[PDB]
């Protein structure tokens, strides 16, 4: 913080790459729509709570 | 009516106190019911500010000549040893506080003029609490009761404080004009 | 010396080395931080350690320097009357401002 | 001869309640010829070698068969009654070892025992190591008498020293043998298991047939530890509680916690200059250095060593270090001091030091000493 | 939720042992192959642990199970030790369903609607776990050291040709009974997570899709589905520890990394690999709970409705 | 109490403010003192009335 | 009060362990500035009372 | 900036910029760097030596071997008059 | 050393907050275009 | 508002009176000037130069 110059060095080394990671939170990412579809229909009961469930006569 | 919640089973002990305050300043409760409770305060009082005066000599002679109190006398620093000392009085001086039968007595004494309040006005004895303000405490407000019984008792009682007797004048309240309106505002 | 950003010659001079301060006698307590900036825990750029800790010059010393004496001698100017006109006019605009 | 005793508390002071003031004790006849303070107990050599050991006789300490105080001096039977003189004595926080002049060594008192049948040992013994005492005997069982250790001679040693509840020995050779709690470094073997049975220090046999380094001596309190080589420097090792061990380049770097190896301390202030002794007392580290110049380091003031700042026209003779004092004793007999530590003090007073009243002492203080809350002169 | 139980009709203790053990052999019997590679994988990446990276992170079961089929053996050698395996299996659910039995009707509520929280449940559970596992752990110590002999080289094999061999054996080799209660404090361990860690996600994901879909079918086996994921989750490091003394020989020298407790394999599994050491071989865990827990679960709800309907109750009640 | 200081006297912060310094320093270890005590002993409250009874 | 005091402190003792060259060990009686700090409060607090 | 030290407080002010636990400020609470010697006027000297010399020639008139002399102000001002032995209660007046 | 895993713990708890404070910097406070497009899409 | 008007009004009239000198005392020998002017509530203040 309070210690390096605010300066861009002339060196290209320190140039900020980007250098691919843990792939895990794609998963999450191609499933996107499936969880918040969920969470939006059925985590929060929308419309209702019978809406979705399987339909039964009445008695 | 042991299963019976009482109006003022949640009020703290500033609440009661406030409410018997009020109770007596409007009136509703005569001069005639204070004493018991006056003299159970100043009796609360007297022990909860001489109680560690009594007990430091006392665990003097007993407490701290065990054991572990000669060892930590003897094998810790003179600040250390005074240090466990006040701790231990302290902790004796709470304990009091919280289970002193003089403090037991003065709440029961508190329940019963509660109780009388009930028995008086109704279920009305509810609207003898408000918004207390913060820091003001049971032990002032059994002070000002004090106080209004010594103004109220006192040789000034019509020349420099108001008297106890009330002179309100004799209406009907259903047809008599009120302060305020129900929603709108009056000129 | 710093590999990714410093080259050959980043070479520090020396504390001693650095140039003294002789500009004036008068010491600058601002580099100190006063007690009650201090107190508050206040941060500031006249008496932050890396800014002070100058490369080429010594900043100068918070004390006065030891030739100067400070023992009062005789009165050249007074006018003790100021101090009178300015509290009635700072009382009277405080007043007429209120 | 006559002894002295001051402190916060009177547990090893030889009376009955404390004072800040120096006390005289004459219970020995002027014959007072070593004394060793530790936390709770005193041992004090006379003369002809008899043994008084005195103070809080926990974990069967003083030699006596009992769990009692014993504050009045008392001598030690199991030493007295077979006119073995006793060469040295060290104190811990509950043990006591002495070491006669045949080269046998005794030990007795605290050996890590539990306290009750009852306690969280399961839980304890699955986080830190096995409770290990002083002890030499090879298990954890308190001595409530006297008890020679076993292979274990100690003729023409450099020294001898230990902390709470370790000691070591370095010989005339410069074999360092280290037992007790070597946890967090104590010991300096880089080990932190306990070592029940003395055993030989690994690290130092290394620097000694690498380097060549010789330990001149090793001074140990609480769970730190001092040693000084055959160069002029310092390596301290054990339990930084307040910056004794005088091991942190950046004052505001909190990475000093405490050091498995001996660490040389920093010679940034002190630089081109050797060692001649130093002083260690349970949180503070003072060490005077040929240019007659003293050092200290610790009472967590100074995480490095500093200079303090005495004057240095006459010689330093004598060092002295205590919890939160110490003092320094010229030729003349002269005692500067850091904080009250003999407890007088006259109106001279320095940037950083005061001047011990002489007064206090009735003669000249031929020796000072005590490092845990207690403090001792030999006077004559 | 408090009051939704239709506990109307309670099986006997007769009827609850034998059920519980038939249902249990069968179990084990189709299962045990997943457990033994689960068990092999532990055992080879013992003092490695994971090295690969992102995907690849963790050991095949599949590359597992075709390593020890190479053998030549066939299928055969995926039940050795399964004598000892049933034995002990058999014997835990024995004391457990026992001890949990009798203490559920000590202290079960009046009201047939109403059933034991959840907490006190996994409080039982725990208990009569523990108590079993400390009861019969010499036959998975057994099972254990024999799956392990293959992986392990030859001259640190016990050899074991039987339950009562190796016990015999342990008992004479490595002196006194004592020694038959190796590992036994990881055992009750493990015991004591896998039986809290299963009741309570599947009741309640079973009730949470009921709510979102109604009454269906597919629900109980999603709730399966969540409480064995969650189960071996909480569950697999406990039986790895548990394996890896087991498989800790008695000759220091044989043991490639000697441990002394529970705490020292932890912590030395800590150090020679990351904490995701403690999960090699999850996916073949899963399975094998998985598996079981769905055909014990299909089994005893397929006789406990057949009984109930000859005892005559509601369809609703059953 | 610390690096062998025995009076308030010799501190810098008495140096600077002096007794009103010290009577703020020590009401405000005395406000967080009771304020510690006050919710610990709700905390042995609510453990009594919950996990006990 | 302050008869037998020692000019220095822990401020002192921990700037002769820093490179700070810019500061400078207290060698002066503190008596003759005692107090200073309410008057640098006063300073500090004086355009804000109002 | 947790079990290891990367910025150097030496060169910050406050090390509480970011959560760890291994910096310490080197000013820390209490420590507060004021001059020795402010700029304010010191009372005129001239009548000090002629108030010392007095009061050392009153003082030597009852303790010759006091050794109180204009000479050594600069030194006798820095000790107690305990030290020098010598009542001044009693010569006040 | 006898806590060899709290020592890895420790530099896991460390390489923990550092990867916190990169976090922070590089995408919470970062006033890069092209990280900012990101996080818009 | 208030605040900062009042701050803003008191500060600006002591820089206003900050220029005008009260007292003006030389040293001893002469080598420094100690001045007395004005505070912002109209007291005196000291000054080295
Ligand atoms: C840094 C950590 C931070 C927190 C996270 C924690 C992570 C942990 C892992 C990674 C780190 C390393 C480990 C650190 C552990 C630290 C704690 C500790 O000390 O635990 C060690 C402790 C013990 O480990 P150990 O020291 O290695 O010893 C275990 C050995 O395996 C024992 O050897 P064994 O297996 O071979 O056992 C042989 C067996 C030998 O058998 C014996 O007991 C022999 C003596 C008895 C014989 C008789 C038995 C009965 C039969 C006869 C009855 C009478 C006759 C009846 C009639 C006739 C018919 C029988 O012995 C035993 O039964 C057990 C040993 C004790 C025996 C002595 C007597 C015990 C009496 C009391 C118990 C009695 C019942 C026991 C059985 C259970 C009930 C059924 O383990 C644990 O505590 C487990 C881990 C922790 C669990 C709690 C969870 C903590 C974390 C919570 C979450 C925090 C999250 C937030 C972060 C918080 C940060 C602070
Ligand atoms: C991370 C991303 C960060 C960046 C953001 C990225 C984008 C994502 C944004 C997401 C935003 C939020 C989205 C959701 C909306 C917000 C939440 C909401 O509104 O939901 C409604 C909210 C959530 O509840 P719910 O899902 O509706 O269900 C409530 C029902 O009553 C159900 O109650 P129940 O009694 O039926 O529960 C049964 C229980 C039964 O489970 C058992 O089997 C428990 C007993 C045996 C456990 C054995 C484990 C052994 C492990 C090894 C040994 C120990 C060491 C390992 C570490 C663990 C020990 C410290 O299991 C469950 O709860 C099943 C569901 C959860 C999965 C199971 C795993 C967690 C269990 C809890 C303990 C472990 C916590 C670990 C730390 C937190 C991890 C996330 O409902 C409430 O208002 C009631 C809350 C009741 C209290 C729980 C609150 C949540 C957890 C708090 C922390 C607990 C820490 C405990 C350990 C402490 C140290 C000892
Ligand atoms: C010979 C003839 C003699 C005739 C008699 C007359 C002549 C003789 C002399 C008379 C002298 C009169 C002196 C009057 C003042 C003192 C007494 C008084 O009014 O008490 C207040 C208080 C008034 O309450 P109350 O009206 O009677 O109502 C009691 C009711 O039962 C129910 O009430 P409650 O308990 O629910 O209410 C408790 C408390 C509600 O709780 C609170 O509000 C307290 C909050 C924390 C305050 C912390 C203050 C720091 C000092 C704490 C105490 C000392 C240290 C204790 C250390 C303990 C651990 C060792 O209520 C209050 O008292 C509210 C007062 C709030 C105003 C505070 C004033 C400012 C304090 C800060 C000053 C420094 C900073 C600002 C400076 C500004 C300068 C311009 O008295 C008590 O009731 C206290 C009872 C005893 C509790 C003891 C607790 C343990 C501590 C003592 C043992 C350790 C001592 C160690 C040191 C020993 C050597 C010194
Ligand atoms: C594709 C599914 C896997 C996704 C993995 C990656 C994302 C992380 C997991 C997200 C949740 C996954 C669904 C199951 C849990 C839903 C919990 C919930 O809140 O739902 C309640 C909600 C409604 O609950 P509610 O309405 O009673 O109350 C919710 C809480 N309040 C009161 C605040 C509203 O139910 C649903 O939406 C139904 C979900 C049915 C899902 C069926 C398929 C999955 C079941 C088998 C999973 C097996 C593997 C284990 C899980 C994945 C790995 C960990
Ligand atoms: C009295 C006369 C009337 C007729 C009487 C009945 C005739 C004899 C019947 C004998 C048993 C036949 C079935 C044996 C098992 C399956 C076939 C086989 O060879 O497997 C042996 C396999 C072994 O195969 P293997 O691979 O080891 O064979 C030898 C391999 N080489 C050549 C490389 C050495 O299993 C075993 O023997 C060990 C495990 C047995 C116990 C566990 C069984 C789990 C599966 C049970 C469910 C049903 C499985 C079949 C599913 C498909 C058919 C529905
Ligand atoms: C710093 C580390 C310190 C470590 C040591 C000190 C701290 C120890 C802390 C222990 C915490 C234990 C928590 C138990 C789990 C509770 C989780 C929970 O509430 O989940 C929600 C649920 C709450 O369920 P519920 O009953 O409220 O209902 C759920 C349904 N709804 C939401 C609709 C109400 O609880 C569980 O599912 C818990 C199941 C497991 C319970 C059993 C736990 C283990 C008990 C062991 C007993 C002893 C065994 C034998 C030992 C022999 C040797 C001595
Ligand atoms: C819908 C919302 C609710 C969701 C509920 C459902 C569950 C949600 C679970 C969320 C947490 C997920 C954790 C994922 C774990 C990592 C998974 C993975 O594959 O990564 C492995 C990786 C690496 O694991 P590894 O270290 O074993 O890697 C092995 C490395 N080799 C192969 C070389 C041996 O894990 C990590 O990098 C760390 C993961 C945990 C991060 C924890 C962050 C919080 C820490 C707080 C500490 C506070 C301490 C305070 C005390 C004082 C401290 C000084
Ligand atoms: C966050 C707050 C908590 C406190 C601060 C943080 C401290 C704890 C940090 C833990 C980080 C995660 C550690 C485990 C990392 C595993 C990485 C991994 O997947 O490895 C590859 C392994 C490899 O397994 P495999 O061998 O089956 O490999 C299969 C894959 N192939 C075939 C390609 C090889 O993958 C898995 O096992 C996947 C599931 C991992 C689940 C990890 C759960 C960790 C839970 C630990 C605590 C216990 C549960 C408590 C909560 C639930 C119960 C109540
Ligand atoms: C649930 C209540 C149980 C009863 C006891 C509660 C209070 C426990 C207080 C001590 C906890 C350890 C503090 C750190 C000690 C130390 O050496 O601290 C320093 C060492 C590391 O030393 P280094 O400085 O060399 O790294 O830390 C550890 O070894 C930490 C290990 C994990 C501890 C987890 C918490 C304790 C788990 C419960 C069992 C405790 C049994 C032993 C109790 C004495």
């Amino acid at each position: 913080e309070s210690e390096d110059l605010d300066f861009q060095c002339e060196s290209f080394k320190s140039q900020h790459f980007r250098k691919k990671g843990p792939i895990s939170q794609y998963l999450i990412l191609g499933l996107l729509p499936i969880l918040y579809f969920g969470t939006e229909f059925f985590y929060n009961h929308y419309p209702d709570e019978d809406y979705w469930r399987v339909a039964h006569p009445p008695p | 009516n042991n299963l019976r919640l009482k109006p003022w089973f949640h009020w703290t002990d500033e609440e009661r106190s406030h409410a018997i305050f009020s109770a007596y300043e409007k009136r509703i409760l005569k001069s005639e019911d204070l004493p018991s409770f006056l003299r159970a305060n100043r009796i609360n009082n007297v022990s909860t500010w001489v109680f560690p005066l009594i007990a430091l000599p006392l665990f003097n002679q007993s407490i701290f000549k065990l054991g572990f109190a000669q060892r930590i006398l003897l094998t810790r620093p003179a600040i250390e040893w005074h240090c466990f000392k006040i701790a231990t009085v302290a902790a004796s001086w709470l304990a009091w506080l919280n289970f002193s039968p003089f403090y037991r007595k003065l709440e029961n004494e508190k329940e019963y003029l509660l109780d009388t309040l009930e028995s008086r006005i109704g279920i009305n004895v509810l609207d003898l609490n408000d918004a207390l303000p913060r820091w003001t405490t049971s032990q002032e407000y059994n002070r000002r009761t004090q106080q209004l019984y010594n103004q109220r008792n006192g040789f000034f009682a019509g020349l420099l404080y108001p008297q106890e007797e009330s002179s309100r004048p004799l209406v009907d309240i259903a047809s008599f004009p009120k302060n305020l309106h129900k929603e709108k505002l009056t000129k | 010396f710093h590999h990714d950003k410093g080259y050959k010659y980043d070479v520090t001079t020396p504390y001693d080395q650095r140039y003294n301060y002789v500009a004036d006698r008068l010491g600058h307590p601002e580099i100190l931080g006063n007690p009650f900036e201090r107190l508050m825990r206040l941060e500031g750029d006249i008496y932050h350690p890396n800014y002070l800790d100058q490369p080429f010059v010594k900043v100068p010393n918070a004390n006065p320097n030891a030739s100067l004496n400070f023992e009062e001698g005789e009165v050249l100017y007074e006018n003790t009357r100021l101090l009178e006109w300015a509290k009635f006019w700072n009382y009277s605009v405080v007043v007429g401002y209120l | 001869g006559n002894l002295y005793t001051w402190g916060q508390y009177a547990s090893g002071t030889g009376f009955e309640t404390a004072s800040a003031v120096p006390r005289k004790v004459d219970y020995f006849s002027g014959n007072v010829s070593k004394v060793a303070m530790g936390p709770y107990h005193t041992a004090v050599i006379t003369n002809d070698g008899s043994l008084y050991t005195f103070g809080w006789g926990q974990n069967g300490a003083l030699g006596n068969g009992a769990k009692e105080f014993q504050l009045s001096p008392s001598p030690v039977s199991f030493f007295n009654d077979k006119k073995l003189k006793v060469k040295d004595v060290v104190v811990g926080e509950s043990y006591t070892i002495a070491v006669t002049e045949n080269g046998e060594v005794y030990s007795w008192g605290y050996g890590g025992e539990p306290s009750s049948k009852i306690n969280l040992d399961f839980f304890r013994n699955a986080i830190l190591p096995q409770r290990c005492g002083a002890l030499g005997s090879g298990d954890n069982k308190n001595r409530l008498t006297p008890q020679q250790i076993a292979n274990l001679k100690a003729d023409g040693y450099k020294n001898i020293s230990g902390g709470d509840n370790f000691a070591t020995l370095v010989n005339q050779s410069g074999e360092v043998i280290n037992w007790g709690t070597g946890l967090f470094g104590s010991l300096g073997n880089g080990s932190d298991y306990p070592l029940f049975t003395p055993e030989v220090n690994a690290y130092f046999k290394h620097l000694k047939e690498h380097e060549g380094l010789t330990v001149q001596s090793i001074k140990s309190a609480g769970h730190f530890s001092a040693a000084l080589l055959s160069n002029g420097k310092l390596y301290t090792f054990g339990v930084n509680t307040q910056g004794q061990l005088g091991i942190r380049e950046n004052l505001g770097h909190n990475t000093d916690q405490n050091a498995r190896l001996p660490t040389p301390v920093v010679d940034r202030h002190f630089v081109g200059q050797k060692v001649v002794d130093f002083e260690v007392g349970e949180n503070t580290l003072v060490f005077l250095t040929d240019k007659n110049e003293v050092f200290f380091s610790g009472l967590e003031l100074a995480y490095q060593p500093i200079r303090w700042e005495i004057p240095t026209d006459k010689k330093i003779v004598k060092l002295a270090a205590s919890k939160d004092t110490f003092a320094a004793v010229t030729e003349t007999g002269k005692i500067y001091q850091f904080n009250e530590f003999v407890g007088v003090s006259t109106n001279e007073v320095g940037n950083d030091y005061n001047v011990a009243d002489s007064k206090a002492f009735e003669g000249k203080v031929v020796d000072l000493g005590g490092s845990y809350g207690i403090r001792f002169a030999i006077v004559n | 939720m408090n009051y939704s139980y239709k506990r109307y009709w309670e099986p006997s203790t007769a009827e609850v042992i034998g059920l519980s053990l038939s249902v249990n052999t069968i179990s084990a019997a189709l299962t045990y192959p997943i457990e033994f590679v689960k068990v092999r994988s532990q055992i080879r990446t013992e003092g490695v642990g994971i090295r690969s990276k992102n995907l690849y992170m963790g050991i095949n079961p599949n590359k597992v199970f075709r390593e020890i089929h190479a053998t030549g053996n066939g299928l055969r050698g995926f039940y050795q030790g399964f004598e000892s395996h049933l034995i002990g299996r058999l014997s835990y659910l024995f004391i457990r369903n026992l001890t949990y039995k009798i203490i559920y009707d000590r202290t079960k509520p009046v009201k047939a609607h109403n059933d034991l929280s959840h907490r006190e449940k996994g409080v039982i559970a725990g208990f009569a776990g523990g108590l079993a596992a400390f009861l019969t752990s010499p036959a998975d110590l057994v099972n254990t050291r024999t799956i392990a002999e293959g992986g392990k080289p030859k001259e640190w094999r016990w050899g074991y040709k039987g339950l009562m061999d190796g016990i015999n054996k342990i008992a004479a080799t490595e002196g006194g009974n004592a020694a038959l209660f190796r590992g036994s404090y990881a055992n009750v361990l493990r015991a004591v997570i896998l039986n809290i860690s299963l009741t309570g996600p599947f009741d309640y994901l079973n009730e949470k899709i009921w709510i979102t879909f109604g009454d269906m079918t597919w629900n109980k086996y999603a709730a399966l589905l969540w409480a064995s994921f969650w189960g071996s989750v909480a569950t697999l490091p406990f039986d790895n520890i548990r394996t890896r003394l087991y498989a800790q020989n008695a000759d220091p020298t044989k043991n490639r990394l000697t441990y002394s407790g529970w705490a020292d394999a932890a912590k030395k599994l800590i150090q020679h690999e990351g904490i995701s050491g403690f999960y090699v071989g999850f996916y073949a865990f899963y399975i094998r709970t998985f598996l079981y827990a769905w055909t014990t679960v299909f089994i005893t709800d397929k006789i406990t409705s057949d009984w109930k309907r000859k005892a005559g109750l509601k369809e609703w009640q059953i | 109490g610390s690096h062998g200081i025995t009076k308030i006297s010799q501190t810098q912060f008495f140096h600077q403010f002096g007794p009103l310094g010290t009577l703020g320093a020590v009401g405000f270890y005395g406000l967080t003192a009771y304020l510690y005590y006050k919710t610990t002993i709700f905390t042995v409250k609510k453990f009594y009335s919950h996990c006990i009874l | 009060l302050y008869l037998k005091s020692t000019n220095y402190n822990r401020f002192d003792y921990r700037l002769k362990q820093t490179d700070w060259g810019f500061y400078i060990n207290n060698n002066s009686n503190y008596i003759q500035n005692i107090f200073s700090g309410l008057k640098y409060i006063w300073r500090g607090l004086r355009f804000w009372i109002i | 900036c947790i079990y290891q030290a990367y910025q150097n407080p030496l060169r910050h002010i406050n090390t509480g910029h970011n959560p760890n636990n291994v910096y310490e400020d080197i000013v820390m609470l209490g420590d507060y760097p004021v001059q020795n010697r402010t700029h304010d006027k010191v009372i005129s000297q001239t009548y000090v030596p002629a108030i010392a010399n007095i009061a050392f020639t009153h003082l030597s008139k009852k303790y010759p071997q006091a050794g109180l002399k204009v000479d050594q102000l600069n030194t006798l001002k820095e000790k107690t008059w305990n030290d020098l032995g010598v009542n001044i209660e009693h010569e006040k007046q | 050393n006898y806590f060899y895993y709290l020592d890895r713990i420790k530099k896991l708890f460390t390489y923990l907050n550092d990867l916190r404070k990169h976090i922070l910097k590089k995408y919470v406070y970062t006033i890069n275009h092209k990280r900012i497009a990101i996080n818009y899409l | 508002v208030a605040i900062y008007a009042t701050y803003i009004a008191l500060s600006y009239i002591n820089n206003i009176w900050k220029d005008y000198v009260v007292r003006a005392q030389f040293s001893k020998d002469k080598e420094l000037l100690f001045v007395t002017r004005v505070s912002p509530f109209g007291t005196t203040e000291e000054e080295v130069y």
